[PDB]
């Protein structure tokens, strides 16, 4: 019995950051690198059926991404994780989420896991598309947006709750194996912020150049900027007189 | 050409998205000659048609599978139909969470142009360019698809504009393809937890985020909330952490404050499923000490200063 959770290590850009010189991403070195949030939850969700059932679970964590990626695998592998895999070539450089997903799905075919978790979205690029992409691949049944998991290992089916607009959610029975994405609050996870992560190439997986990268994207990128955003009023001075304000405005409201 | 519109309905009502995409697809058409094509998914979709026959719909096709509401399956099948059938240069979803459990299935399997939560589209003659963002909203990213005949968005809900009054679309009414869903709807629930106030319906905010850290930290807030006479509302982590009610949650999994007029934000940053919820509103104030915060781009009022300090002080003043 196997849970594969693909996780990504998403980029923070710290304040000032740059537009690099072709125009076509931030400069590198802007950007702060940490496991995706919901991640988290993915992860901590495989960890709690891993540990509800007295059959073996082998948790795998599988990163599509470049060597820095390594650290995040490694936090990983320190809460409990089983196995970690980090893919990569040079070459594939600029994949978007359904490339990514054709990668991932290379990988998976390989460990023949009897769930895969992936998170709603990444906080960098917000794309939530990644992990249906991989459901597509596959071929497996598949839900998105999952806030609820009532499933014992060998089940044919799992009873998930998908989280709504609007204060509800949908009960759905689905086919396991599965493909789900995985909602923040699903659980609480424990660990709130020597075993090697084994490395695979594009060669390893069957693809090359031409498989993945920018070129196979279903999207170009002609350019990213910063725009011009709305700006706020900010009001300056002590606290006292920022509070001050701050009633004189609940003031004109409430008269 | 056409436009393909994928509308979206769930326990018996339309969801309004389904108008601003109608809106979208036609501010977006090069020609007049062009048509705007919606279709309406499910076994009783029949019921929305007044509703769909609305200004910009030139054809309507009623599209009857298996499930009464969304189900992935039979939504990735009767789309990919949809698009056989019609052959659109654009295929417009929402960006909804029942477009999550299929879009980029549907974008994966065939050679379609591909991008969500799209909040700027045009036509530069007769290139498609969509505009999204990237790093947590801190960059727009301009894309194109080129060489692609179809191209599929998920596209921001709240961001394109409805038109107005009826039209008279061509209605018809299709199969969905037969393919057995891998799963099957069950009940639509509402979570437990305290419901003593009715968010939508009050008129003076004070909503707490992450920045709060501790929960030992909550019981001041609701004080000054108290002091002040607002509602206290919060934002999703407070609320996934059991500390204020699902019914105080502010945002696209919760609720739209839709007769808030003066909404103060306090440690939260801003991020787009919260904004959903409130960025209506006339009077927003903001209190965090992250300047890159994205709620500073649609606060009136901004306080780059800690929250705890601002809370006490605020309490002091309102005695
Ligand atoms: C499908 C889906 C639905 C969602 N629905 C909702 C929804 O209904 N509502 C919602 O809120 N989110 C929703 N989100 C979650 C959303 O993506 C974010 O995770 C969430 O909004 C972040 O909440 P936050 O701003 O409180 O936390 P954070 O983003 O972590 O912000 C914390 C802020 O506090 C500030 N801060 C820290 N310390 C202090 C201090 N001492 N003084 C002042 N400021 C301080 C920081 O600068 C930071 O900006 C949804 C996401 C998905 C994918
Ligand atoms: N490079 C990657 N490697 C592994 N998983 C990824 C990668 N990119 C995205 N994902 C998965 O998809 C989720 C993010 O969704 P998205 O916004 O579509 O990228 C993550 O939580 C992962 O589960």
């Amino acid at each position: 019995m196997k849970i594969l959770v693909a996780v990504k290590q998403t980029a923070a850009l710290e304040e000032d950051f740059e537009i690099r010189e072709d125009g076509m991403d931030v400069d590198e070195d802007f950007m702060m690198y940490d496991l995706n949030e919901w991640d988290d939850f993915s992860l901590e969700e495989a960890m709690k059926i891993k540990e509800s059932s007295d059959t073996d679970v082998e948790v795998v964590v599988v990163s599509v991404g470049p060597d820095r990626v390594d650290e995040s695998l490694r936090k990983c592998l320190a809460k409990g994780a089983d196995r970690a895999v980090r893919v990569w070539d040079d070459a594939a450089e600029g994949s978007d989420a359904i490339v990514v997903g054709r990668i991932l799905t290379e990988v998976i075919k390989k460990e023949a896991p009897d769930m895969v978790f992936a998170g709603v979205q990444s906080s960098d690029q917000a794309y939530a598309s990644t992990g249906i992409s991989v459901a597509s691949y596959l071929n497996w049944p598949h839900a998105a947006v999952v806030a609820d998991l009532q499933y014992k290992p060998g089940d044919n089916k799992a009873v998930i709750r998908r989280e709504l607009e609007g204060g509800m959610l949908q009960e759905v029975e689905i086919n396991c194996p599965a493909v789900l994405t995985i909602q923040l609050g699903i659980n609480k996870p424990r660990y709130a912020s020597t075993k090697p992560i084994e490395e695979v190439s594009l060669a390893d997986i069957g693809l090359s150049a031409n498989d993945v990268g920018a070129a196979q994207s279903m999207s170009r990128v002609r350019r990213m900027y910063i725009p011009e955003k709305g700006r706020a009023t900010m009001i300056e001075g002590t606290i006292s007189e920022q509070a001050a304000k701050i009633i004189q405005i609940i003031n004109e409201f409430k008269g | 050409s056409k436009i393909l519109v994928i509308a979206e309905h769930r326990r018996n009502d339309l969801r309004p998205v389904s108008l601003e995409l109608i809106g979208a697809a036609n501010g977006l058409k090069k020609s007049g000659e062009d048509k705007v094509v919606v279709a309406v998914i499910g076994s009783q979709a029949d019921a929305f048609v007044p509703a769909l026959s609305v200004n910009g719909v030139d054809e309507l096709v009623v599209v009857k599978g298996s499930s009464i509401d969304f189900d992935p399956d039979v939504f990735e099948a009767s789309v990919s139909a949809l698009i056989a059938a019609h052959n659109p240069s654009v295929v417009l979803l929402p960006h909804s969470v029942d477009s999550l459990g299929y879009a980029s299935s549907l974008a994966s399997k065939t050679g379609y142009g591909f991008a969500t939560d799209v909040y700027i589209v045009e036509y530069q003659g007769d290139e498609l360019v969509a505009t999204r963002g990237g790093y947590n909203q801190k960059v727009n990213v301009e894309v194109d698809f080129p060489g692609k005949s179809t191209v599929v968005l998920t596209i921001r809900p709240s961001v394109f504009k409805p038109l107005e009054g009826a039209g008279s679309p061509v209605v018809s009414n299709v199969d969905a393809p037969s393919v057995q869903s891998r799963s099957q709807n069950k009940d639509y629930v509402e979570v437990g937890g305290g419901n003593d106030i009715d968010i939508t319906t009050v008129d003076f905010i004070m909503s707490i985020g992450r920045g709060i850290g501790e929960e030992t930290n909550v019981e001041q807030f609701r004080e000054l909330a108290d002091e002040a006479g607002a509602t206290l509302c919060c934002s999703e982590p407070i609320a996934d952490a059991g500390w204020l009610p699902k019914s105080r949650q502010v945002g696209q999994s919760g609720k739209v404050v839709g007769s808030c007029k003066l909404y103060v934000a306090m440690g939260i940053s801003g991020s787009i499923q919260h904004m959903a919820g409130m960025k209506h509103v006339p009077t927003i104030i903001a209190v965090n000490t992250d300047p890159g915060a994205s709620i500073f781009t649609i606060a009136k009022y901004g306080i780059v200063a800690d929250i705890f300090d601002i809370e006490e002080e605020l309490k002091a003043q309102l005695a």
